[PDB]
This record gives structure tokens, C-alpha cells and sequence, in this order.
């Protein structure tokens, strides 16, 4: 409530230093003093922060981003702000499970960049031949059929551990390719159309560290 | 806020010269007779923790 | 000051900028006490926080 | 059926290195009954002494012979072109090799070519129900 | 003194990539691990010797 | 029969040397009819003048070739792994390998391997009723 | 796995000496089968008569063959700038040097280069159970 | 064709020292398979005691080996002129070298010529994506 | 077994020079086939004309290759510790060497170190039945 600048501005900031001028890599989180400082707004320096420190952790826990000032003292100097968790509004699940799958916004970017990676390379099995019932292909013919294309995928998927995604779990379940005919019953299945499911996970980073400081005194 | 090196939250800190590292070792048994100003319960196993509770 | 319950607030918020539920500030705080051995001597709560100046 | 032992398709796509061109995966046959080999392992042991190794990088690679396509030039069944493998075996096994080189061709007589191409990983699809991860 | 000071040194691998499991970094790849970090922490720690510390 | 020369049972223990996962003691076959060969003896002796010899240590190694399972990944059978191996034959006598190294592999098909596993000791267990100690 | 002799992950860090860019931990590779090579003990002992020696101050040694990063110029991986190592080994050690120097580089073929670096301490951290302090 | 290494293209320009005849980049080839050798950094750090060292000018090197052209006289590859050199790699690396001079120079034989220039300063152009300014 | 030539026990202890830490007499081994080297007589004869020669101090040596034990720091082997070492035959010889100083190391891959040791005696021990007193 005694919040001393104009609403608009922070959000406009944040906004701006969030979308172009640090991500067009989709791994980075806007955070800390260094990747996440609002250098274009300032404020005066005042010993109440405006949030208690409790307050501060409710409102993480509760998917709200919060923000303090980069330096702190009682002569009325100015100072910028920077963001303390780069967090979206996510809780909780489409089915109502609580989990942390979008917490971090940049999880949707690597999302979207997943996406269309993915569409970008299936475009080559567009106009390609497909054999289904005697999957043979005669000497000279240009196709393939569902076992390759699924060897190539899962190429694919190892090939980009590191920069995409972190180690799969299990490649032999997280990638799964059928044919339409498989699905559909007798006689309703479509040629040349197929059905994938993929599971993968985000690049993993540091978070925190947790320091236990023991002091001592020479002895013996 | 704090202090600068941290504020942010990255780094939690804690300054305690009574912790210890070590796990626990293998256990030991001392039996013996107690006076009736003893505040422990007569013919019961119980843990201790140091030299200082003793007496009461 | 030399009255005692000033001196324990004092050193109660010491602690409080010491202590490890929330980012810490430190520092360091100094007292005085006044009076005989005996009397001087009562003015001791273990403070790690507070230099105690006796004087007679 | 379950017990045959065989190749059943080799898909190869080809790109010059010096101008870009691509060719589709053409389907190819092979020149008699030698069956392709392989190592999917990228790592080397050496014996030392007393049950210890030492333990280098080396490759992964494959040995291909094929009967050569009526519609590539033979220089790019040799070295003067990047190789893209697949080979699908009656058992169900796909072995998925992408950015071979092929090392030291020797002489073709223009039908029957063995390739000795190298790369850095190869992918193995084992047959449904497999036990490692 | 000290508490600043290693919280200084550590905000190095804030944002830092971290491999468990299968502890292999890919060439190319800006990271780190376990045992890495904590030879990095032994290195600040020796190197001051003589400022903060005494002998460990 | 007590004259009866050949192999009884092969089993193999793998564990992921990387990521540490393990794979029971599946039960092996032979392709073909070449059987495994020992070497059980830790030292070597070089031959220098007058009957006199020089002695050195060196591993205990077992060549085994066997048909792979196709719940493994063929990696594993080359050097992407350690071994725990044992070879039962007809006679009694019975041969324990443990903490295997697989080092230089060859190509292999797909099907059938052959391994050179080196350790540090090899066990035998003669039939009852030996005469060393 | 616990006998294997081998380099498993590299780690080099770059200061620029004129400018102060700093370029950060980026993993690296090995061009052959030479594993990198270190002094970590200070002083030199030079032999006198009768058992006794000299003892000098002298300076901590690494020499790390590594294959060069397509992004970092060449000249920073000779003496144009200040490097930061680590190199952790298949058993567990790690040697860990800091704020080094590059001498007397040889001329490379733009991909394989070996530095010759000195310290004035190295750090090594054995595998758990030491029995040194 | 991404990880191949070895020379795309070599481009020299003479200029003769005594009359200031110039003859156009010339394209050239080499004799083996010998690769040309660098030195971009234009200083040398020599070992003290203690982790210091010792700072110096010195020169930046560059040594090549190419076939000789017919139609340039043979001293001219020799002291007796000054050398612009370009040399380009199949990875896009290109390392431009003016105003060279040739340093004691070896017999040929009249077809295989090596070079030993130095220069005041060599500039390396990286392929697209460079970390340092 | 009375022909055989090699080493059949090998035995250190370390005793630091900084701090006096001790660690007892640990057994080691070999990195390959390279026996130890003795000079167990302290003077030096230099040659003069006509049969004479000149007697000087000197000292006498050891030259110890053995596998680093995984326990102890890598620079104790080198001129950071003090050296006790005793070497067994397999004909019975046992050389005892104590307060030794390791002289001039090089730099070693972590895993075989060969020391350099000099001393002011060496002890031989020779098989029962010996001619000199």
C-alpha cells in the first residue's frame, strides 16, 4: 500500500528488461542484482522495506513476484530496484495437483522454443513415401516406415540433452510413436497419419546454498 | 535487505559454535544406582545428551 | 543508560540481528554497570552481544 | 521369425560437403551375405596391470558395405561426402548413426562399396520389453 | 567478516548449471558439479589462511 | 559322463559404470562351438640365459564369446560397463570372474560377441576330491 | 569402475589481462590418449654429499593437453590471458588450480593445443578416506 | 563436413625487397599433410619462483609449407621477399598475416618450400558466434 | 623358485617435514615391468693417467618406480615428505633405506610416480650363507 512510485512504471521496467533485452536465449532467469536490476527507475532509500520478511515468503510461496531495492540506508538517497524471484502465477494442476512444472517462467519459453524445434524438424517427413502393411522398401524407392522414423526422433531427442533438456528419465518410455490405423477401429484409420507423446524435463540450475558457520578456537 | 552480500536470498547463513558434524557412533549402556532427589525415572533406558544434566 | 531492562532490550534486538530466521545485520553493542563486586557481578546474562563496563 | 538373423532396410542420405546438395534417404540392397558391424560404445580400455585400465575417448562406428545407387556418383560413396545410416534388422533393432565421415575409401569397381564411416554417438532401438534405461 | 566474505565467493554459482546423476558435462557446456564446487570451496579456504583464518 | 568336454551355463552380471544400474544374472548361449578360454595365473615369467627367469605381475583374463540378449543394449557388452561373469562345464569345475573389464572390442554384428575380460583373480572350483590346497 | 585411469571432465576459466573479459567455466575435451601431468609440491631438493640436499623454493606444474573451443580466440589459450583449471579424474580426484600462467607456448595447428601452466599451489582432493590432514 | 580440420585455402602476396616488383594472391596448395603452425600471442612469459613470471615482447610466428610455384623465382620464397599470407580452414577460420618476413631460411629442393614469417601481429577471424570482443 | 628375478614386497613410510605427521609402513606395487636401481657403495672413482684414480664422498641411491597409494597425498611422493623404503627379492635380498630425500621430481599422471631417493647408507641383506663379513 506504501508503495512510493508510480505502479505503472515497475511493471513497464520489468516487462521490458524481461522480454528483449535479456531473452532470445529462453534459459535465462531474471534475477539477482546483476541480471535482474531495474537500472532505469529510481526510488528514495528508506529503512522500512515495505514488505516484512514473512510477508516477503507468503507471497513467494503463493506465486507472486516480489522485489526490493539494491541498497539499503536512512538518508533518503536513491536506489533501484530488482526482482527476487522470476515466478509466474502457476499452482496447483489442470487435474488440481500441486506441482512446480511452470513455476519458473522461463519453463514457458522453453516450452514454446521446444515446440517449435520440433515442428521444425518433423517437416522433412512431409510428402514422404510410408509403407504400414509390408514395411519392405524396394531398392531405389525414397520412404521409410514407423521404426525409423522413431529411431530418428529419438536421435533427435539425445542429440539436444544439454542445450533443450536434461538426461530423460527413461528414452525407451518418454517417446512413443503409433500409426492411425493402430488406433482407430476396423476401417476408420486414416493413410499417412500418425500420433506422438513425448515427455522431457528442463535444464536443471543453482538455487540455493544452505550454510551452517561453525567457529572455533585454537587448541591442543 | 541486511546487508548487501545477503540480501538476495541466494546464500541462508547460519553462525551456531555448538553444532557438530559428526553422525552417531554406536551405542553404550551405564548402569548404576541413583538417590531419591533424582528426577529420572527408576528402571527405564534413557538418552544423554551431556555432562550437564547430570545431579538433577 | 544504566538501568538493567534497557540493556536487555537492547540486547534482545542484537540477537534478533544475529539470528538465523531472516537475513542478518550483526554488530555490537556496549553497556556500563555501576556498583559494588557483588552488585556487578549480578549484571552477567551471558551476553555474547554486550561489552559490560564495570566500574566502582 | 523371432530367431532370423538379417538386415531388412538401409536408408542412406548423402550431402556435399563443398556445394550442399542433398539426396533423399534412397533405399539400398547389399552385394552378398556379409552383414554390417558395429560399436556403439565411444570409449577404449587398455589392459595395464593387476585388473586396472586406462580409459580413452576413441569413436563409434559402423561398416557398411552396400551395392552402390545407379544415380550417385561413386566419389560420394567415398570420402567427398557427409553419410546419414540407418539399418533395420528382422529381430526389430534400428541402429540410427547422423554426421558420419567416411575414413580411408579404398578402390570400387563401381557396384559393391564398403564404407567404414565414424561418428560421435550411435542410437540403438531395441525391440519392445528392454531392461536397460 | 567471514560470513560476508564466503557469501561473496559463492554467489558465483548462482544461475551456475548443476549435473547429478550422471555427473558428465558435454563439451561446450558452462557448469558445474558436486565434487568441483567443493574443491573450488577448499581452494578459498586454504588461500586464506593467514587473513581470516588460522591453520585448519 | 565324466569325459564330457564342453560349457554348461554362462552367467553375466552388468552394472552402468555412468549412471550405476544393474542387470540380474541373466542366463548366456554360445554361437558357436568355440568354447571360453582362462588364463587363472597373476604373474609372468620372461626368459633370460641359463634357465634363470624373470618375474612380473599381469592380469588374469577369460575370453568369452556369447549371444547377446536382446534386453541389453549392445554397448554394454563392449566397454560401456563392468562384468560379473561365471562358466560352468560339464565336468564340475566352475569359474568366477568379478569386477571385469572389457578392453580393446572388436565390431560386432549384433548377435554374437566376443569379449576379453581381464580381473584382478580368477576362482576355480575343481570337482570334490583335489589334491592342492 | 573403481580402477579406471582417465580424465572425466576439464573445466577452464579465462581472464584477459589487458581488458578484464572474463569468458566462464567452460567443459573441454582431450585431442589423444595423453592424460595431463602435475607437480603439486613446491620446493626442489638438489643432492649434496653424504645424503644431504638443497632446498629451494621453485613453483607448483600442470600441463593440460586439451582441444581448443571454436569460440575463444587462439591466442588466449597461450599467454595472452589468465587461466583458471580444474581436472577431475574417473576415481575421484580433482586438482584444482587458480590465478595461473601460461609459459612459453608452442605454435599450434588451430585445434590441438597443450599449455604448460604454473601456480603457486595446486589443490588436491583425494577420494573419500584419506589419511593425511 | 562441420568437424573436418585441415586447410581450404592459402593466398601469398611477394613483394620483392630490391625494386618493389609485386605479384598478385597467388593460390597455393601444400606438399603433405603437414598443417600449417601458429603463434598469435605477441609476448612470452618466462617461470620465477613461486607462481611469478617474467613478461617479454617477442614476435608472432607463423610456419608454411606449400609446393612452390613455377612462375615465382625460388629466392623470392626465401629472404629475398616480403611475404601478405592468408590461410583458411574448412571450420571458417581464417588467419591473416601482413608484412611478413622470412627467417633463416632451409635448402629446397625446388619444389617443397617451408616458411618460417614473422610479423608484428596476426589477426584469427573465429566462425560466426564468438564469446570474446 | 631359487632363478626367479623380480620384486616380491615393497614397503614406505612417510614422515612430514612441515608438520612431523607419520603414516606407517603401507605395501605397494608396480606400474609396469621396470625393476628397481642401487648404488649402494658411497664414494666416486674419477680416472687420472696411468691407473690412478681419485676418491671423492658422493651418496648413494635408490631409484623406486611403484603405484601411488590412493590414501596419501600425491605430493608426499614427491620433496614434500621424508622417505623410509624397504625393497624384497624374491631370492631373499632386502634393501632397507631410511631418511631418504626425493630430489628433482617430475611431473606425474596422478596414478605412477618414480621416485628418486639418496641416502647416506644403504643396508643389503643378503641370502643365508654370504662370503663377505
Amino acid at each position: 500500500t506504501t508503495y512510493p512510485v508510480l505502479p505503472y512504471l515497475t511493471n513497464a521496467a520489468y516487462g521490458a528488461l524481461s522480454a528483449c533485452s535479456t531473452c532470445e536465449n529462453p534459459e535465462l532467469n531474471v534475477q539477482g542484482q546483476t541480471y535482474g536490476l531495474l537500472s532505469c527507475i529510481n526510488m528514495p532509500e528508506s529503512c522500512t522495506p515495505g514488505w516484512e520478511f514473512t510477508e516477503v515468503t507468503q507471497l513467494q510461496n503463493n506465486g507472486f513476484v516480489v522485489s526490493g531495492p539494491a541498497t539499503t540506508s536512512g538518508q533518503g538517497n536513491f536506489t533501484s530496484p530488482y526482482i527476487y524471484n522470476d515466478v509466474t502465477n502457476y499452482l496447483r494442476d489442470e487435474k488440481n495437483r500441486p506441482n512446480a512444472t511452470f513455476r519458473d517462467a522461463s519453463s514457458r519459453r522453453l516450452a514454446a522454443a521446444t515446440g517449435v524445434a520440433l515442428a521444425t524438424f518433423l517437416q522433412q517427413f512431409n510428402g514422404l513415401a510410408v509403407f504400414t502393411k509390408n514395411t519392405n522398401i524396394k531398392t531405389g524407392i525414397i520412404g521409410t516406415n514407423l521404426r525409423l522414423m522413431l529411431g530418428k526422433i529419438r536421435k533427435w531427442a539425445s542429440d539436444n540433452v544439454g542445450v533443450l533438456f536434461s538426461e530423460f528419465d527413461n528414452i525407451n518410455e518418454d517417446i512413443q510413436l503409433v500409426s492411425d490405423f493402430d488406433v482407430q477401429p476396423k476401417c476408420v484409420g486414416q493413410p499417412g497419419v500418425f500420433h506422438l507423446n513425448m515427455r522431457y524435463r528442463p535444464p536443471v540450475r543453482g538455487a540455493r546454498i544452505n550454510v551452517n558457520l561453525v567457529p572455533a578456537l585454537f587448541d591442543n | 535487505m541486511a546487508q548487501d552480500a545477503l540480501s538476495d536470498g541466494f546464500v541462508r547463513l547460519c553462525i551456531d559454535p555448538s553444532l557438530n558434524f559428526f553422525g552417531e557412533g554406536c551405542k553404550i549402556l551405564v548402569e548404576g544406582q541413583i538417590t531419591d532427589d533424582a528426577t529420572a525415572a527408576e528402571n527405564v533406558v534413557t538418552c544423554v545428551n551431556s555432562e550437564l544434566d547430570l545431579v538433577e | 543508560s544504566d538501568d538493567t531492562d534497557w540493556q536487555e532490550n537492547l540486547r534482545d534486538w542484537i540477537r534478533s540481528a544475529w539470528d538465523c530466521s531472516k537475513p542478518q545485520c550483526f554488530g555490537h553493542g556496549y553497556v556500563f554497570n555501576k556498583g559494588t563486586l557483588g552488585q556487578v557481578l549480578a549484571d552477567g546474562d551471558n551476553s555474547a552481544e554486550l561489552s559490560r563496563l564495570a566500574l566502582p | 521369425c523371432n530367431k532370423q538373423n538379417g538386415v531388412k532396410n538401409i536408408l542412406i542420405t548423402f550431402t556435399h560437403c563443398d556445394t550442399g546438395e542433398v539426396i533423399g534417404p534412397i533405399s539400398h540392397e547389399q552385394p552378398d551375405d556379409t552383414l554390417p558391424t558395429y560399436k556403439t560404445c565411444a570409449w577404449t580400455n587398455t589392459a595395464l596391470t593387476n585388473g586396472a585400465v586406462m580409459r580413452s575417448a576413441s569413436n563409434a562406428t559402423m561398416t557398411l558395405p552396400v551395392v552402390r545407387d545407379p544415380r550417385v556418383p561413386l566419389a560420394w560413396y567415398q570420402g567427398c561426402a557427409q553419410i546419414d545410416a540407418q539399418v533395420e534388422k528382422f529381430d526389430g533393432t534400428v541402429m540410427t548413426l547422423t554426421e558420419g565421415a567416411v575414413t580411408e575409401p579404398e578402390e570400387s569397381d563401381g557396384r559393391a562399396v564398403t564404407m567404414t564411416i565414424i561418428a560421435a554417438e550411435i542410437d540403438e532401438l531395441l525391440p519392445p520389453g528392454s531392461l536397460a534405461a
